């Protein structure tokens, strides 16, 4: 604040107080695998070339 | 090195939202039953002196004992009151409903209502209540007593309509930044008890003295060299205009003095604040203490 | 607890650091303020502003003047402030000389119209004011702003100067020849009750007695004759019902020997006036009586 001369209104202390919040947003990936492409990788067969 | 003050101690255990209800009433005018030194909490307020069939003259008279008491703080447990001392300042919470301006000769009243309020809350426990009187100012405390006398008069009249559209407009009082609607102390017509003695203590007065006067004043007259008694008599001879044993006397002029003590009560008022600077919004205001 | 700390002495404020010291002198932090002797420490006076218009600042910025409200019916102002010698062109005490006199000098666009408000309704003077106290150290600003004494002794601060009560001399009265080395001020409204117009009559009247019964008796020799008019105007008119003679209420005391004639100077016009001196303040409560 500021100071100021007689016969004026003056400027009483305030105090001021806030409070911030938050947001949110999440995401995801869907993403696909073919079924044999998981089984040849996982089962290993002959030792065929 | 710190000012005296009073100790009170809750009973009923309180919650943390009932410790904040009370800080909300920092400064507040406390009836007292008596200055002794601890107070339980049933004590405080008129609560104690709640009543059904009395009525608020009893809380009228019963108040001027009280000894009123600010809140200086609030706490666990222990809360203070702080007595005031005659000539200090003292800084009160404006509960009483009218606005406050400089210089009020404010004086406390029992609290009153008109049915349901925007806000009944008070800090309450289980069965008890607080109750903090009014602080009105000194012109409208006398429009009060005057309003309640003269509708108890008509009480044992409800039977005309045309009487009741009087104390309808008796019933709502006006004052500036005010929109009052005094409950009527009557119920279910019955009067109260107290009000029923507070009609009599006046009404009996008034007629002895439609009687009693015209004997005394006789022999003061020629005595008196002022004249101003001579002719209170002319009045007293044209209020005869519409259409005993020397014991008796006495008793009947007992009567006429003892029934005015009675109504003392309702008569003289004490004021006990009178306003300085008043904070903005009217939320409080100092007041300089004055017995 | 010990027997040592009831033994200790009562504590002097004075010997004790003024706390905006204390708290300084554990940081030991120097402000450009300055805070060894906080002003105001020292006075039982209790004192509460109260802004005026300027155009009834005359005469009170002298210090040492009679303050009342004066309540309306309007909401804005709700209470115009009035000085007690603006309040005599009303008074039927006055002189009628002293009265055409101070009245040049009081006109504004703000006086003229309380003089307004005292006829709009036929509610007596004393329900409408309410002793305030009296002014020191005046503002003098654009809006006047004035520095009233609740309670206590007018004076200027640092105790330099101790001001002085002015009473205009036409209200002004004494009650007995022997004064006493003590007496109370009591400003005392009276009504003249009339026909046409039932006129104030404003008094002042410094008494030794103190006692209400005491008072009242001697007050009712004076003013006899307007208790003659009081029950006269009964009589002469049926479904009418004035009340109140007049009122007395407690103002102050003064020491009684300090008591002397003066006279105020503004506008190259003097007005004597009545100067109680060392005049501590003690407001009352208005008292009627019939």
């Amino acid at each position: 604040r500021v100071a100021s001369g007689a016969g004026l209104p003056t400027s009483r202390q305030t105090t001021i107080m806030v409070t911030k919040y938050s947001e949110k947003s999440p995401i995801t990936i869907p993403f696909e695998l073919s079924a044999a492409c998981l089984t040849y990788l996982r089962e290993t067969f002959e030792g065929t070339i | 090195a710190m000012e005296a003050n009073i100790f009170c101690t809750f009973d009923h255990k309180l919650s943390i939202a009932d410790v904040g209800k009370l800080t909300k009433l920092v400064a507040a005018v406390v009836p007292i039953p008596q200055r002794l030194h601890l107070i339980k909490h049933y004590q405080l307020g008129l609560h104690q002196f709640v009543d059904h069939t009395r009525g608020y003259v009893r809380l009228r008279g019963l108040l001027r004992n009280m000894t009123l008491t600010l809140m200086r703080r609030v706490e666990g447990n222990q809360i203070l009151l702080h007595v005031p001392t005659h000539g200090l300042l003292y800084t009160v919470l404006n509960t009483g409903p009218v606005t406050w301006e400089k210089g009020d000769a404010l004086c406390v009243l029992p609290p009153l209502f008109h049915g349901p309020l925007a806000r009944e809350n008070l800090l309450t426990l289980g069965q008890w209540e607080l109750v903090l009187p009014w602080i009105v100012p000194m012109p409208l405390a006398l429009e009060i007593n005057q309003r309640l006398l003269i509708m108890g008069l008509f009480s044992l009249d409800r039977s005309y309509e045309e009487v009741k559209a009087a104390v309808q407009q008796l019933q709502t009082i006006t004052f500036r930044d005010a929109t009052f609607t005094i409950p009527d102390p009557v119920i279910d017509q019955h009067l109260l008890i107290d009000m029923k003695t507070a009609c009599l203590s006046m009404s009996m007065v008034a007629n002895l003295a439609s009687e009693l006067t015209m004997t005394y004043v006789r022999k003061l007259a020629l005595e008196d060299s002022s004249m101003l008694l001579v002719k209170c008599q002319e009045l007293l001879m044209r209020l005869d205009r519409e259409r005993v044993s020397p014991d008796d006397e006495i008793a009947r002029l007992s009567a006429l003095f003892v029934m005015l003590r009675q109504l003392d009560d309702l008569i003289r008022e004490q004021v006990v604040f009178t306003v300085c600077d008043v904070s903005p919004d009217n939320k409080s205001a100092t007041c300089i203490f004055k017995g | 607890m010990d027997a040592r700390a009831v033994a200790k002495r009562p504590r002097d404020p004075a010997d004790e650091d003024n706390e905006l010291v204390t708290a300084l002198k554990a940081k030991r932090e120097v402000n450009t303020i300055s805070v060894r002797y906080l002003y105001h420490a020292d006075h039982q006076a209790l004192t509460a502003r109260f802004f005026v218009p300027e155009g009834l600042v005359e005469f009170e910025a002298q210090p040492g003047a009679l303050l009342i409200r004066m309540e309306t019916g309007c909401d804005s102002p709700r209470h115009l402030y009035i000085s007690l010698y603006l309040l005599g062109i009303r008074a039927s005490n006055v002189s009628a000389s002293t009265r055409c006199l101070l009245e040049s000098v009081y006109t504004a666009s703000a006086a003229r119209a309380a003089l307004q408000w005292l006829d709009l309704g036929p509610h007596l003077l004393h329900r409408r004011l309410e002793t305030l106290g009296c002014v020191k150290t005046v503002s003098l600003g654009i809006t006047s702003l004035l520095t009233c004494v609740m309670r206590g002794y007018l004076y200027n601060t640092l105790k330099t100067e101790v001001f002085a009560l002015m009473i205009p001399k036409d209200m002004y009265l004494t009650w007995e020849e022997t004064r006493g080395r003590l007496q109370y001020v009591y400003l005392i409204i009276v009504y003249d009750y009339d026909g046409p117009e039932t006129r104030p009559g404003i008094y002042v009247l410094t008494s030794s007695i103190a006692h209400w019964q005491t008072l009242v008796d001697v007050a009712r020799g004076k003013f006899a004759r307007e208790r003659c008019s009081f029950v006269n105007r009964r009589i002469t008119r049926p479904r009418q019902i004035p009340l109140c003679t007049g009122v007395i209420q407690k103002l102050g005391w003064c020491l009684a020997d300090d008591i002397h004639t003066s006279f105020l100077v503004h506008k190259e016009l003097k007005l004597s006036v009545v100067r109680l001196d060392n005049f501590s303040v003690e407001l009352g409560d208005f008292r009627e009586f019939v």
